[PDB]
RNA sequence: GUACGUGAAAUUGCUGAAAGGGAAGCAUUGGAAAUCAGUCUUA
RNA sequence: UCUAGUGGGCCAUUUUUGGUAAGCAGAACUGGCGAUGCGGGAUGAACCGAACGUGAGGUUAAGGUGCCGGAAUGUACGCUCA
RNA sequence: AGAAGCUCAGACGAGUAGGCAGGCGUGGAGGUUUGUGACGAAGCCUUGGGCGUGAGCCUGGGUCGAACAGCCUCUAGUG
């Protein structure tokens, strides 16, 4: 079972390209004209379930494993039962002394650093 | 304040600056724009020639409106003009970078103008009266000009193309 | 009061061992085995369990009872190993063949990565 | 210098369309002497490969390949339908495709 | 799975870390002869489309389990003995060449299989320096050429026109259609 | 550096990159250029 | 059982009324549009085909195969010179 | 076998006005996390990287300077 991703690019706004007060971030149209609603040829496709990506390689990164957030050695002795499963991803606000245990740690526990550099 | 560029390292440039200066910014920026790249010589002789009507300023951006001119010809446009309140400006900001590259210990023969730059500095706010008892802007639009003068100055083999290169190699010598 | 209603109000929701996530949730108890929330492997829900964790170099056994249930501080025996790592192995499905052998696996798993552990901390 | 050429040409007429609507994933090939269906049968499961130069030599080399295979017949006049691994690019209209000997089966 | 069943100073196996390893369905999958193409009979002139002897044509001698140990008469051609795919052959309509004379038991897939590398490592200069005709290329890979060659003379001799004809390069013309010619 | 914490967007100048034959923007597919990570390296 | 929205409609087939007529006004049955994209009719709200989760392959509807445009400058027998 | 879990199978997928369900994000409150932080919190910019159908979240680099967050629940001047 191979990591496939159903679609790749993100679905932008409509008209976010043209107008700077419209962010890219997904709206659905609500107008009673709107093209991209009645989803005619040519325009932006929208949100749909069906684009759902597989249950068993969902939420995991190409590499097979899910990142998973630490913000200490507790976190990372957390992902001792699951270092095959998810991958320590120590977080933004870490100091530089903290983020060395995490790492020292998660070396010792074997379990991969999604941003170890 | 610092620079616009990342160069200008103290080792050979020298800078000049000047703020709030009250000239007009589109004028401002088409004399930048003529002198970039220019020595400091030849900046200083062209400045005096479009002061005294000898070469002109390309109007290039900011043109809407302007006439042509036979002096314009020199750079390949037909709407330049001869600003000369601007060109004072930019005339003693060049004196302020030569005095500098004086002081720093540079050779004046092979100065050139690496980097010139205008912003629109903060509008001057004034007023102007209309018909029918209206009150309108007069603004007025600085410049802040800074100038920098500155000296003049493997992959891997296959094993199919590796064996024939080999080939080749023997039996070319 | 039984095991059922004691996980029903915790577990499931709120404990100071839970750490949800995006649809995730992981059992900080030092007393599971395999570090889920479930009825199976919580000691808090449920009756009598086992767990292991470590100290500088060797490793040590929490075990429970039940007549003893009421009395915290003796409740729970600590059994402690510093030999080998199959050696702890023989030990521990050696303390579970008499006891519910469903932990056997989970626990010579947290042994043997627990050594794992201790030989990359050499390393 | 005739010594050479194991190929047969090939022309990429244009992709796999309806008046309106394109699938890029599928090309139509126009084989050379190929004129119908029958003549087109010979070429099926054959290598199809587009072959062009750029400028960085990548494995030091300054041509790179697409390749492809043909897959079935089109129309009545002996035009093929070929797979690439990557889509042609729709500026290869006209260009010249090379479709080699093998898979043999003759 | 526990410690009785396999006791030991050492356990079985060091350690036993995450999921139970799943393993997979015993699958429905048998090996059966190849059937191969029924003019590529041993003895035939083929033309070789792919690879770097593209367009010689050889003397197939013997059917492998897949491919076709075939060379042309190396004084002839200069192909020495080679597994062709029989994707990458054209059984041409020429006249047979007698190859009964010679043993071709002794070409197996072991016999011309490579040296296990089981490691990234590879590629030099002196690396293409080595291996080359004139190093490795065993004395007796060389007597067998040699032996299997002189064995295919007599029968190119007889047939008039087979020795020039083997030692020409197939190639297509101005005007020629594949699927028209037959070879 | 008092036109003073942080200093966003509109808008603007300079630099670098690319495009441009009476609009531009957008979607699909790939080329080209730029850029980057997984993966392996080992057990 | 409780409650939302609606209480301006429009087009086509067939039947039909007032009207000199109407892309006119007013009705009856059914299907559509409004609320609905998609292939075809060059283009078009209701015409023809078909109704829609994300994709791969195959095969079709209506309509088409000189070029624009994917697909026979096809086969057979005729009519037509403007 | 977070039994609020696991597992097998079949059918189906248009949508304005409207209904309902489950989620995402914002300010404050009780509980919780041996929680993050001047060895750089929050905020900001980013031709970098990852996750989700999506709302959104995470992260590298830069800027910055004193606070801030995850989970269970409460609340509202909440997009």
């Amino acid at each position: 079972v191979n990591i496939i991703k159903k679609r790749t690019k993100p679905f932008k706004r409509h008209q976010s390209d043209r107008f700077k007060r419209v962010g890219e971030s997904w709206r659905k149209p609500r107008g009673i004209d709107s093209c991209v609603r009645r989803r005619f040829r040519g325009t932006i496709s929208m949100p749909k379930i069906g684009y759902g990506n597989n249950k068993k390689t969902r939420y995991c990164m190409p590499n097979g494993l899910k990142a998973f957030l630490v913000r200490n050695v507790s976190d990372v002795e957390l992902l001792l039962m699951h270092n095959k499963t998810y991958a320590a991803e120590i977080a933004g606000n870490v100091s530089a002394r903290k983020r060395v245990e995490i790492v020292e740690k998660a070396r010792a526990l074997g379990v991969k650093v999604t941003n170890a550099g | 304040v610092r620079y616009s560029a990342s160069p200008a390292l103290e080792t050979k440039c020298a800078k000049a600056r000047g703020a709030y200066l009250r000239t007009h910014f589109k004028n401002s920026r088409e004399v930048a724009f003529t002198i970039n790249g220019m020595s400091l010589k030849k900046a200083f002789i062209f400045l005096d020639n479009v002061k005294e009507h000898k070469q002109a300023v390309p109007f290039r951006r900011f043109n809407g409106g302007v006439g042509r001119t036979a002096q314009g010809k020199e750079f390949g446009v037909t709407q330049a003009r001869w600003p000369v309140k601007s060109v004072k400006f930019f005339y003693d900001l060049l004196k302020n970078a030569e005095a500098n590259a004086e002081a720093k210990g540079l050779d004046m023969d092979k100065l050139i103008i690496k980097h010139v730059q205008v912003n629109a500095a903060p509008k001057q706010r004034r007023r102007t009266y209309r018909a029918h008892g209206r009150v309108t802007a007069y603004l007025s639009s600085p410049s802040h000009i800074e100038i920098i003068v500155a000296e003049e100055e493997v992959s891997r083999v296959s094993l199919k193309q590796g064996a024939k290169a080999r080939n080749l190699a023997a039996r070319k010598a | 009061q039984q095991d059922e209603v004691i996980w029903q109000v915790v577990g499931h929701e709120f404990c100071s061992y839970r750490i949800k996530g995006e649809a995730q949730n992981f059992c900080r108890n030092e007393y599971n085995v395999t570090g889920l929330c479930n009825r199976q492997s919580c000691p808090l829900a449920n009756s009598r369990y086992a767990t292991v964790r470590e100290d500088n170099g060797k490793l040590y056994l929490y075990m429970k009872t039940i007549e003893r249930a009421h009395f915290p501080s003796k409740l729970w025996q600590r059994i402690k190993l510093s030999k080998n790592y199959a050696k702890a192995l023989e030990q521990i499905d050696q303390q579970l063949l008499y006891w519910p052998g469903r932990q056997i696996h989970r626990c010579k798993q947290r042994l043997t990565r627990l050594t794992q552990y201790l030989l990359k901390a050499r390393r | 210098a005739q010594g050479h050429r194991l190929y047969v040409k090939a022309k990429h007429l244009s992709f796999q369309r309806s008046k309106h609507v394109i699938h890029p994933g599928t090309s139509i090939v126009k084989i050379e002497g190929c004129d119908s269906k029958e003549e087109a049968q010979f070429y099926l499961g054959k290598r199809v490969c587009y072959v062009y130069k750029s400028s960085k030599a990548v494995r030091g080399s300054k041509i790179r390949v697409i390749w492809g295979t043909i897959a079935r017949p089109h129309g009545n006049s002996g035009a093929v339908r070929a797979r690439f691994v990557h889509n042609l690019p729709a500026k290869t209209f006209g260009s010249s495709l090379r479709v080699m000997l093998y898979p043999s089966n003759i | 799975g526990e410690r009785m069943v396999l006791p030991a100073g050492e356990a079985a196996a060091k350690y036993y870390p995450a999921y139970r390893e799943n393993v997979p369905k015993k699958a429905r999958k048998a090996v059966r002869p190849t059937k191969l193409r029924a003019s590529l009979a041993p003895g035939t002139v083929c033309i070789l489309l792919a690879g770097r002897f593209r367009g010689k044509r050889v003397v197939v001698l013997s059917q492998l389990e897949d491919t076709l140990v075939v060379t042309g008469p190396y004084k002839v051609n200069g192909v020495p003995i080679r597994r062709v795919n029989h994707r990458y052959v054209i059984a041409t309509s020429a006249p047979k060449i007698d190859v009964s004379g010679v043993s071709v038991e002794k070409f197996t897939k072991a016999y011309f299989a490579k040296q296990k590398r089981s490691g990234p490592v590879k590629k030099d200069e002196a690396f293409f320096a080595e291996n080359a005709p004139k190093n490795a290329l065993p004395a007796e890979r060389i007597a067998d050429q040699k032996a299997v060659d002189a064995k295919l003379l007599p029968a190119i001799k007889a047939i008039p026109n087979m020795k020039e004809y083997l030692a020409a390069s197939f190639a297509l013309s101005n005007g020629d259609r594949p699927h028209l010619m037959k070879f």
